[PDB]
């Protein structure tokens, strides 16, 4: 009885569930809590929906037929449900396969299949372009024969809530690198929706430049061009597709990130931190929706010329300004947060490439390639818009860091569920060692006093400055 | 214009944090998750037609560094519990060991609201208070009575340097 005492509180949810359910041998439990799923609300599961998966393909049949019953529910009851277990289903299978067939089968997905092979298609053609603008004006093109099928069945699985596709402003879309299999970035016309599944598709309306802004002057401009516009119904959204690149690592640290962004969320730590949305459509290739008001590190050096502290005084204003403090502010809480989260699951290959500045100030770590077992940089640059070493504001930096540690601490067995969860059967290089998550735990340092802690927030610091 | 520098000092549990809520986004909570080293917050007023903007510092270990270019700070006691009134003494030692010698201080009393459990009269506080060089009031995070009035008056108080 003293399990079911446990289960039976207030103190058990969908968290206690899957480590209960991973951990524990009795098949008497399993099927118990499988069938306990269903009280749960459908968001709170949905974000673990990536480790049920798991666990269904890697672990015992009375395991997976435990989950199978929920999962199948859901997919009855949700197309988007439904299309992201079974691109989640393929994807980790290269016991899968039986129910991905049965899944997608009836128990018509054709048109949003087609819809998401044609975009792969496209980018995999722009391989043969060595330049960014040649492959730009090729998606052009390319994206406007969708426009043709513009009207149709399908949706955006990233998006927060239901919604028809109705335009692709192909004008607008860019391609953001050079490379063989690059990644581009599209923007995307729909019409929301209160239930998809119940909904017929919208009528097609008749179709009668793109530079450098701000996201809310580019929906202006992009609205009062489009056809559907004048329309309450409509909203502009936006994805970056990637092709040719693996996306399980990045959707790891994704749930990483949001759970690390609660934690301290709980807990009062202000820490700054941004988690995009991850697609996963196969083991080559995936989505991801963009941060709006933000451009990469590099390219802020390239049209200004200036220094990072230089650029900050002049689209913020001077030291001596709100808007200025304001934005340092939020700079000094975006570094502490990503540095504990690069730490955390030891993040490597940390360049200016790789890291965004927001219109308020937040930075953005974005390549979540290089980690935890797979074999973060303090510039003076950065150093520079916290005031200097000796500056209060840096201080601050070092105060956070610790607090946010401190925090996650607390919570820890919340973030190496999320992990230690995935490794199973696994082939990405990020488990290649023998003692991932063993490495992991040490790296919370739980024996570790508060003024031991303190002496580690110190020294991670001057490895950080070294570069 | 001006960039005034505050710290908020007191033994655990007076008030502090709370205090620095209510004043700079007027919000007050029960439950508290405790201080780790040191916060601070930020909001601007106008004192005798000027615009300031106030930086509020809320503070075992002790880096002696962040007392350094405070022009202001608020000494807070908890009105309901002696002990914390007791060791006002010994905050004050403190204070001008590691801290500008001219420095403005308030003293205050927090949790006013709390009547019935009074454990520190008003009178033997601002006797003390005028005894000294600090200035005085009692304020409640809790119902925020006196916390807008604390702060302008420090901040009147402060930019009285010429
Ligand atoms: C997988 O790596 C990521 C990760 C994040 C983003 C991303 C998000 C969520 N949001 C934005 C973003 N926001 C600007 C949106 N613009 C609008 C809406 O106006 C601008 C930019 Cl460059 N990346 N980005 C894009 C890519 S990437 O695969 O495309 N590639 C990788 C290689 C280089 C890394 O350094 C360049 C970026
Ligand atoms: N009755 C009453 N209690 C308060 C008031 N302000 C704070 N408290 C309580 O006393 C504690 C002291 O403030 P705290 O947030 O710990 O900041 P610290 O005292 O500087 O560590 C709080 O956690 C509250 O529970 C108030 O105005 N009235």
């Amino acid at each position: 009885s003293w399990l079911l005492r446990l289960f039976e509180s207030k103190l058990f949810d969908i968290s206690m569930a899957i480590s209960y359910l991973y951990n524990s041998k009795e098949p008497g439990v399993q099927a118990y809590i499988g069938n306990r799923l269903f009280c749960f609300r459908n968001e709170d599961v949905d974000f673990y929906l990536p480790q049920l998966l798991n666990m269904y393909i890697h672990m015992d049949e009375d395991v997976g037929d435990a989950i199978k019953p929920y999962i199948v529910h859901r997919c009855r009851q949700s197309i988007n449900f439904s299309l992201q277990c079974a691109l989640l289903l393929g994807a980790y299978s290269s016991r899968g396969t039986k129910l991905r067939k049965l899944i997608l089968s009836d128990e018509r997905l054709a048109p949003e299949r087609e819809f998401i092979k044609s975009l792969m298609a496209i980018g995999k053609r722009l391989a043969t372009l060595p330049t960014k603008e040649q492959k730009t004006q090729r998606l052009i093109s390319e994206l406007s024969l969708l426009n043709h099928k513009l009207p149709a069945r399908v949706w955006l699985p990233t998006a927060g809530f239901d919604h028809h596709v109705v335009r692709v402003p192909h004008t607008q879309a860019v391609v953001l690198n050079s490379k063989d299999k690059a990644p581009y970035l599209i923007y995307v016309e729909v019409l929301e929706c209160e239930n998809f599944d119940t909904t017929s598709v919208p009528a097609r309306i008749p179709e009668n430049v793109a530079l450098k802004e701000p996201w809310q002057e580019k929906v202006r401009r992009i609205r009062e061009g489009s056809p559907y516009g004048h329309l309450p119904n409509w909203r502009l959204l936006s994805v970056i597709v990637k092709c040719g690149d693996d996306l399980r690592q990045e959707l790891l640290a994704f749930q990483v990130l949001k759970q690390l962004q609660s934690i301290w969320e709980q807990e009062r730590v202000p820490l700054w931190i941004k988690p995009y949305k991850i697609l996963v459509i196969s083991a080559d290739s995936g989505m991801i929706e963009p941060v709006v008001n933000a451009v990469s590190i590099h390219q802020v050096k390239k049209q200004s010329q200036l220094s990072l502290l230089d650029y900050f005084l002049q689209e913020h204003g001077s030291y001596t300004t709100e808007a200025f403090l304001s934005a340092q502010r939020n700079f000094v809480q975006s570094c502490a947060g990503y540095c504990l989260v690069c730490y955390l699951l030891q993040v490597k290959d940390r360049h200016n490439g790789n890291i965004l500045l927001d219109a308020e100030g937040h930075i953005i770590h974005i390549d979540f390639g290089f980690i935890l077992s797979s074999s973060f940089k303090l510039t003076t640059e950065f150093v520079d818009v916290m005031g200097g070493l000796d500056g209060d504001m840096f201080n601050y930096y070092k105060m956070l860091m610790l607090q946010g540690l401190i925090a996650a601490r607390k919570h820890m067995d919340k973030v190496v569920q999320i992990v230690e969860i995935m490794q199973q059967g696994s082939q990405l290089p990020c488990f290649h060692g023998s003692s991932t998550i063993r490495n992991l735990k040490e790296r919370f340092h739980m024996s570790m006093t508060e003024e031991q802690l303190q002496l580690l927030v110190e020294q991670m610091v001057d490895g950080s400055m070294r570069s | 214009d001006y960039l005034f520098k505050v710290v908020l000092i007191g033994d655990s549990g007076v008030g502090k944090s709370n205090l620095l809520s209510r004043f700079t986004r007027n919000e007050f909570n029960l439950e508290s998750k405790s201080t780790i080293g040191v916060e601070f917050a930020t909001r601007s007023i106008q004192v005798d037609g000027k615009t300031i903007k106030a930086q509020i510092w809320d503070t075992r270990a002790i880096t002696s560094a962040y007392y350094r270019g405070a022009v202001g700070a608020l000494l807070v006691y908890d009105i309901a519990k002696h002990l914390t009134y007791e060791n006002v003494e010994r905050w004050l030692k403190e204070l001008r060991d590691h801290a500008d010698s001219n420095i403005v201080i308030m003293l205050v009393g927090n949790k006013s609201d709390l009547r019935h459990l009074r454990a520190v009269p008003t009178d033997e506080a601002r006797a003390f208070a005028e005894k000294n060089g600090l200035s005085f009031i009692e304020t409640s995070a809790l119902d925020s009575t006196n916390v807008e009035a604390a702060f302008q008056t420090i901040l009147t108080e402060i930019y009285r340097i010429v």
